[PDB]
């Protein structure tokens, strides 16, 4: 659903760094954390917060900040059918419970954006 | 009880709340009878009175050197002539066993010879530990000054019967890291247990918050 | 607003000159630093109060955990942060304080509980037999929920000896007590969250593998 | 908090410094330069957008109404103001962008709403078939009931010609989106008000009435 997922597919092979960021649209009133992490390539997927907790992640309470930016380091792709993929993995995390008072509704929702950076680059125009 | 005249108006001086004067006179220790084994072996210790257990658990580390002051008669005030041995253990060395044992004639256990009849002997006694300072708190899992090994001289035993008291003053005094004051009366003289039953509230209570 | 960044770890805290040293030292010598976000616990009507040991907090997770557990000596200071999420309708205050050599009492699991922590039993003689009154005779801090939801104390090294062993003795203790309980109307958010924040600063290691 | 005035018309914004140019140009030239205030659009929990098509939002109203029906050329940028008016107990996420020749398609009076606008049928592919996720790569703003309650874009003239008719060719298209849709409690005011404003920058006609 990206800009950025579209012109890759009119090319062969890319690389470079992302940046992701999220934004909280909920009520003013209510608080609370999230655990952004990522997992780099190769790596394993997390199963619980404390294992999470030491690889990169940020700590994200939109009690403060309405939005985040996650930066990932470096993708890369090489296509052939097969590709040569490495790539990391995002998990978004409950640091604690959404807190919220009476007559503040009780559910709230995210967007999540992308883009890439200045050191992004692809090659070897190809039709889709 | 509480009368409204004679108020001060002048400082004092605060040399009365120094740490030095805080522990710096002699205090009563132990007790030690021998009546008619032959011989008391006393590992000296702090925290066997409930005063002075109290006033040293105020703060966390503590280091001082010692003087010790033995007070020797009969059971009821009399003094005979009798010549007595006050041996030192250090901590590390060995225990006599028995009235006639070897390590009465180590000679890496200093001695006092005294009589009966003298003024009581004094002994200082330095700051032993092999770390830098005494605590009375650790957390974790495995504070030793000594023993005082006593008897009577000879060979065969003495017909008077001994009683002995020890007063010790604290000397050249530094304390660290103040902590809460124990409010709740002691069980066991190494761990700080209390009493879950029934707890004690720390102020005396009044029955209403207006009635002052 | 300000955004840390200690290694590669990011936590979101206000900038907020109301710190407190513990004896007005900081933590000197004679990739473990970083910040270490702990298990967040719930504060209800009917708690009690929570604490941790240290080191003993660490000595499972993350590199400060393998390093404990292989080297011999370990020395280091700590920088506690401890927050509240609560809204504009809740009410409360608790004592963040810390107590060097904290040894609890019977009426070890209880003794070293770990990453989670324990809860307190009886928190009026704090598990210990000493009052809650004069626990202000401590590094503290206060956290009331009316004006502020952040309280950070810097630890020192603080021992007889220069190093020890990080994994028998524990230097201090963390006590986190809600002296004016919890409370709400119906229908706000029942248990408001407490999470603590750990960093160590100059850490020494000098035992082999 | 500051008091804008342009001819006789005066509106009450606050002095924010996040305006947005669109592609970073400013409207220049090759009494009808004020504030013109629409009617407001009521947002509720089931509305899916809007859309108005420039400049014939202008071409009935006021002085710009009647210059455009007499005179032959046209050029102008433009000066798009939407604000939001919700307490702090509402939620939602709106998404404001232009986007220049935004042309319609069947699954006229849909094409040329006038001063009023149109509503969206089908917002996730924009009316156009071009998905809605794609949007902000045009002139955008986000106005999130939780942070901010107003968005600014200033538009240049963007054609092939350096004039144009007024009264055929459309030249962008205002889209107000709800990507993230309105919630309450219930008691509370269920339709939140949204308010454009417009003003021209730069005007200028050539053909003789």
């Amino acid at each position: 659903s990206t800009i950025l997922g579209q012109l890759c597919r009119y090319y062969t092979q890319w690389s470079g760094s992302l940046e992701v960021t999220f934004m909280f649209a909920g009520s003013f009133m209510a608080t609370g954390k999230m655990l952004i992490a990522y997992t780099p390539p190769g790596g394993n997927v997390p199963a619980d917060r404390i294992t999470a907790m030491l690889g990169t992640h940020v700590i994200w309470d939109f009690g403060l900040q309405s939005s985040v930016t996650l930066v990932v380091p470096w993708i890369s792709n090489t296509h052939y059918y097969f590709d040569y993929y490495t790539t990391g993995i995002i998990t978004i995390w409950y640091q604690t419970n959404y807190v919220v008072p009476i007559g503040a509704p009780t559910t709230a929702y995210i967007v999540a954006l992308a883009a890439a950076q200045d050191n992004f680059t692809m090659k070897l125009c190809k039709d889709t | 009880n509480l009368i409204e005249t004679r108020c001060v108006l002048n400082h004092h001086s605060t040399q009365e709340t120094a740490i030095g004067n805080f522990f710096s006179r002699a205090g009563l220790v132990s007790i030690i009878t021998m009546p008619t084994d032959g011989y008391v072996n006393w590992d000296i210790d702090l925290m066997g009175y409930a005063q002075l257990r109290r006033k040293c658990e105020l703060f966390t580390y503590m280091r001082f050197d010692a003087e010790f002051t033995f007070v020797v008669a009969k059971p009821n005030g009399v003094l005979v002539p009798q010549l007595l041995q006050y041996m030192y253990v250090p901590p590390g060395a060995p225990k006599p066993t028995s009235r006639d044992s070897f390590a009465w004639q180590t000679a890496t256990n200093p001695s006092v010879f005294v009589k009966m009849t003298d003024p009581p002997a004094q002994v200082s006694v330095p700051f032993m530990s092999p770390a830098s300072a005494y605590q009375w708190f650790y957390d974790g899992y495995p504070n030793m000054m000594g023993t005082f090994s006593i008897r009577t001289v000879g060979t065969e035993k003495s017909p008077h019967s001994i009683t002995l008291r020890v007063y010790m003053r604290i000397k050249h005094v530094r304390a660290w890291i103040p902590r809460p004051l124990r409010n709740q009366p002691y069980l066991f003289k190494t761990n700080p247990n209390y009493k879950g039953n029934d707890i004690k509230c720390t102020s005396t209570s009044r029955d209403k918050i207006t009635t002052l | 607003v300000a955004q840390l960044t200690i290694g590669n770890s990011t936590i979101t805290t206000q900038e907020a000159a109301n710190i407190v040293i513990a004896y007005g030292e900081w933590p000197e010598y004679c990739s473990v630093n970083r910040f270490f976000t702990l298990d967040t616990k719930s504060w209800a009507k009917d708690s009690k109060g929570w604490y941790w040991k240290f080191p003993d907090v660490l000595t499972e997770v993350g590199v400060f955990g393998q390093n404990a557990q292989f080297h011999y000596l370990y020395r280091s200071g700590f920088c506690v942060h401890v927050q509240c999420n609560a809204s504009k309708f809740h009410q409360g205050a608790l004592l963040v304080a810390v107590l060097p050599e904290y040894v609890l009492g019977t009426i070890y699991a209880t003794t070293q509980p770990g990453q989670v922590g324990a809860v307190l039993t009886h928190p009026y003689v704090l598990d210990a037999g000493i009052p809650l009154s004069q626990l202000t005779v401590c590094p503290h801090q206060w956290i009331n929920l009316r004006t502020n939801n952040c309280a950070t104390i810097i630890v020192p090294y603080m021992n007889t000896v220069p190093f020890d062993s990080a994994l028998n003795h524990c230097n201090f203790g963390l006590l986190v007590i809600p002296v004016v309980p919890l409370d709400f109307n119906a229908g706000a958010t029942s248990e408001i969250p407490i999470t603590v924040t750990i960093a160590p600063m100059c850490a020494e290691f000098a035992g082999l593998r």
